[PDB]
């Protein structure tokens, strides 16, 4: 109650100044909830799912990929996001096959911090098929 | 008089905005069409020495063009285009300008005639 | 701290890769607004 | 004028024969703007293989 | 003067005015696109820099490097925009050298690099050029971002200089600061705050720089 | 019919070339030579090639020159033209073919010119 | 012909370039040094009234510019150069000069001996 | 020779400031006074005051405008043409340099418009 | 003072409402049509009126285009445009105006439509 829930892409808008009562955020370290006066944290995001529970009967099955979320002070959030797309613009037959061909990369990675730029890219497609 | 009289305004209508072409990308897509149909009928006005035409076989390029069915051929085209197709007419379609000439006018029967003519062409051309 | 971090990566670098794959797994309607932002324009220039 | 055959109409090519300011101007851009690609274009032409072999 | 000299003249200007009135109407078309993509880009620039207002943060006393962001463009016939953000550029180098404060700027356009390469050719980190052509967006504010951590100067404060725009007829340059260092970002406004740590803000005070790069190039 | 239908359609695409580029000087007086597009920065390229390859060192203008009288034949005029149009000699800056004979003394002076770098 | 045959080829490349009055690209070793011999060449050529010099004197001017001993004064004193200049060949080195109107030709034993001179001019005269 | 060589001098610039000028109102017409340089500002900053500084207000024409007959010596005339082309004068306003005598008077007028 | 103070200010306005629609038909045609007042949609809506209020259809065509030719007497035209100005037949359409003659046969025009 009482709450500011803003929802933005770079090109687009999904909401501004309407809260619904419930936001699910995947965090960096770990996950959270938005229960009408959380704590008020700076944290920064990882690979996964937004489900904003609208009031409105339904939830809104959101998919960010690396942004950032803010709650402050006042009952008001700030979740900015840079890839935010819905669910029915991705393909899950794309992103079975996209997992194993980088973890053949994996083993064939011989610098140190090459091989860890491998390991950012199956951590998203790990999220992207469990989301689906 | 009937094909020439939409050619006489689409023509004049490209006289306006000629002045865009150089530095066009960022205009509506209704600008951008007005282009696209004013370079297409200037191909078809362009003409050898020595070679004059026919009245029925001239009706029949110009109604290939202001209809809309060469604003996905490529600009360079419009001559190679031109001449297979009116050889084409000649030999395979010699009893459609036959109704043109004696007619004088241009019926409900032969635009339909004339419809199919220029899709059949147009299908199989690049070859 | 991950595997990004204590090996010389930056955020920018790490929000690179997973928004890129976001790209790959679109269909072919949406793969134009895919080419839309790709924001691969700038130069660089240094004086040395 | 020009709304009719009989006045004067500019045609194209008609800046540099006037010979003015603009006409000057776009003959020394020209020509600044060209000659850097008498020097990317010919640092390029040293890198042939078979010179060095020979130098 | 003679007739041959008369009609020469008058044609001459017969074509500069045909095609400045075609480079009117190319530039507005490219203006109503610019109107409609900036709202979507507008709360999200807002909502980026809204973290700081409820904060009271400044740069206390003194820091020992600096970082000046001068945002413009690789083309001319505008007036007097690159000659307004190149006053601004200048008044303040001059006064925080009074303080003993080291500074180095970085230019991403053509044209802030072309005025000053006279006077300040030794201050420069790194230029960005073929910028204003294609409309910009949030991967070019990601590419320049990225470059201004990797480069070797470890800095502590900074500002971006830029041209907001208040209508059609009237802009107005203007000056917005980057808290980019984790510890001035650390004071009394950030303790009553929750679990963040030097290694979350770190990620997160990144994150702010290519978020007032793309307000900036809006 | 006369000149041969090889003959007819370089000479035409000569002035065709060189007309436009006519009508792009009105646009660099106001733009500037960077403003335009790279589509176009090729037509100027290809046609300063085409207005300094007719300059031709004559004969009986040595005393004024110093440089040798070249005599082009009619076989080797078309085959110049038609390469500068089509691409062949993007790679070269305009200097190289300033008071040359055929196309062959294009790219010997073109080397000749880069080593005194 | 020697000396004034690559100082008329050094201001032909100079007018075609130096017409903007509004520069935008720093060229500063590219064109810089082509932009800035023919401002010190231009004002070689001036001259007074009733004052017509010699032919060997001549070339003795144009020879200490052509091969670049004056791009490093100020341009506002390049007319203050040559009227000392003008008076340091005329008294102190009258047989060289005598060399050049007999012979009729800069040879190469008079050519890196008129190398010295201007560069022990150039070592004085500034201050 | 005969006038000097110092007023030879300032009188050959006074004419090479008020030619450059001239071939640049072909420019400054079209594309505005924001397309110059940044050191050709300045001749057009600088030509702009000795138009202005050979005005001067005739003795018989004081029944025209009601202004004072003003003479100026030759020693005089040759002193206010040097600090204007240094540019002794440069944060001063064109129209202070408007109808007035020797080069004294053009400070004793920019303090009114204050 | 030749034709009289009613035939002025009436000619008058006349000439100035249909410059305003002159002045603004080139900001709809360049930026865009809703930006401008309430007060300026009124003006672009009435020299409509006016400008096909002045199409009337002439006996020497009566067997070509079918209507029937006008002949309107001095004393209906003067009363008919001080009535469109003052906004007073405004929420009729168009095409009631278009080839009439009075101002009466307007409004005998407006219920034929649907």
């Amino acid at each position: 109650g009482q709450m500011s829930f803003t929802f933005a892409s770079p090109t687009q808008v999904f909401f501004n100044g309407a809260n619904v009562r419930q936001v699910d955020v995947p965090t960096q370290t770990g996950a959270f909830g938005i229960l009408a006066s959380h704590v008020p944290t700076l944290q920064v995001l990882r690979p996964g799912l937004v489900v904003v529970h609208a009031e409105d009967g339904t939830t809104s099955k959101y998919f960010v990929s690396s942004g950032s979320v803010t709650v402050n002070a006042d009952s008001s959030v700030q979740l900015l996001a840079e890839e935010a797309v819905t669910l029915d613009m991705l393909d899950p037959g794309v992103a079975k096959a996209n997992l194993e061909k980088a973890q053949s990369e994996l083993l064939g990675a011989a610098d140190e911090a090459s091989r860890a730029e491998i390991q950012i890219r199956i951590e998203a497609n790990e999220a992207l098929v469990k989301a689906l | 008089k009937q094909v020439a009289g939409t050619m006489k305004l689409e023509l004049a209508q490209y006289r306006e905005v000629a002045a865009f072409a150089q530095f066009g990308s960022d205009l509506d897509a209704a600008t951008q069409q007005l282009l696209s149909r004013g370079v297409r009928l200037t191909e078809l006005l362009k003409q050898g020495q020595y070679a004059p035409m026919a009245i029925e076989e001239q009706v029949a390029v110009i109604y290939a063009g202001v209809r809309g069915y060469l604003d996905k051929l490529e600009p360079s085209k419009i001559t190679k285009f031109e001449n297979a197709f009116l050889s084409h007419v000649i030999s395979q379609h010699q009893a459609l300008l036959g109704k043109i000439r004696a007619d004088g006018k241009i019926s409900e029967e032969t635009d339909a005639k004339l419809k199919e003519i220029v899709t059949n062409f147009l299908a199989g051309f690049e070859a | 701290v991950a595997y990004w971090r204590q090996a010389g990566l930056s955020y920018i670098r790490y929000s690179q890769i997973c928004a890129k794959a976001v790209r790959d797994a679109l269909k072919a309607e949406f793969k134009a607004n895919a080419e839309k932002t790709s924001g691969s324009n700038v130069k660089i220039v240094k004086v040395k | 004028s020009s709304d009719t055959p009989e006045g004067v109409r500019s045609g194209a090519g008609a800046v540099r024969d006037a010979g003015g300011a603009f006409g000057k101007k776009e003959q020394a851009d020209e020509e600044r703007y060209f000659r850097a690609r008498a020097r990317e274009q010919l640092a390029a032409l040293k890198k042939h293989h078979e010179n060095e072999i020979s130098h | 003067a003679t007739l041959k000299d008369i009609t020469r003249r008058l044609k001459s200007i017969k074509n500069i005015q045909k095609i400045t009135k075609s480079m009117k109407m190319v530039a507005a078309a490219k203006y109503a696109r610019a109107e409609r993509d900036l709202k979507p880009a507008r709360v999200y620039g807002i909502g980026s820099l809204a973290l700081y207002e409820k904060a009271d943060i400044k740069v206390p006393e003194d820091k020992k490097k600096h970082l000046i962001i001068g945002v413009s463009s690789d083309r001319g016939l505008c007036g007097a925009i690159h000659s307004s953000v190149a006053k601004q550029i200048k008044s303040e180098v001059a006064n925080l050298t009074a303080a003993g404060k080291e500074v180095k700027i970085v230019g991403v356009g053509d044209k802030i690099r072309g005025i000053l390469h006279r006077t300040h050719s030794d201050q420069f980190l790194v230029t960005f050029k073929e910028v204003g052509r294609k409309p910009p967006t949030f991967g070019d504010a990601s590419v320049i971002a990225l470059e201004l951590l990797n480069s070797g100067y470890e800095f502590d404060e900074g500002s971006i200089i830029f041209n907001r725009f208040r209508s059609v007829i009237s802009y107005k340059t203007e000056e917005k600061p980057i808290f980019s260092l984790d510890t001035v970002a650390s004071a009394e406004s950030m303790s009553i705050y929750d679990d963040i740590d030097a290694d979350v803000l770190r990620n997160y005070q990144e994150y702010s720089l290519a978020n007032i790069i793309y307000y900036s190039l809006k | 019919n006369i000149v041969g239908s090889e003959h007819y359609d370089v000479a035409r695409g000569v002035q065709k070339i060189l007309q436009d580029y006519k009508s792009l000087q009105d646009i660099i007086a106001i733009l500037g030579m960077d403003e335009l597009s790279e589509e176009d920065k090729l037509t100027v390229s290809r046609a300063r090639k085409i207005q300094r390859f007719l300059s031709q060192p004559f004969q009986v203008a040595e005393v004024f020159t110093g440089h040798l009288g070249k005599l082009v034949p009619l076989k080797e005029t078309i085959k110049g033209f038609q390469q500068i149009l089509a691409g062949e000699y993007d790679h070269l800056p305009e200097q190289a073919f300033y008071m040359v004979g055929p196309i062959e003394e294009a790219v010997a002076k073109a080397d000749k010119l880069a080593e005194e770098h």
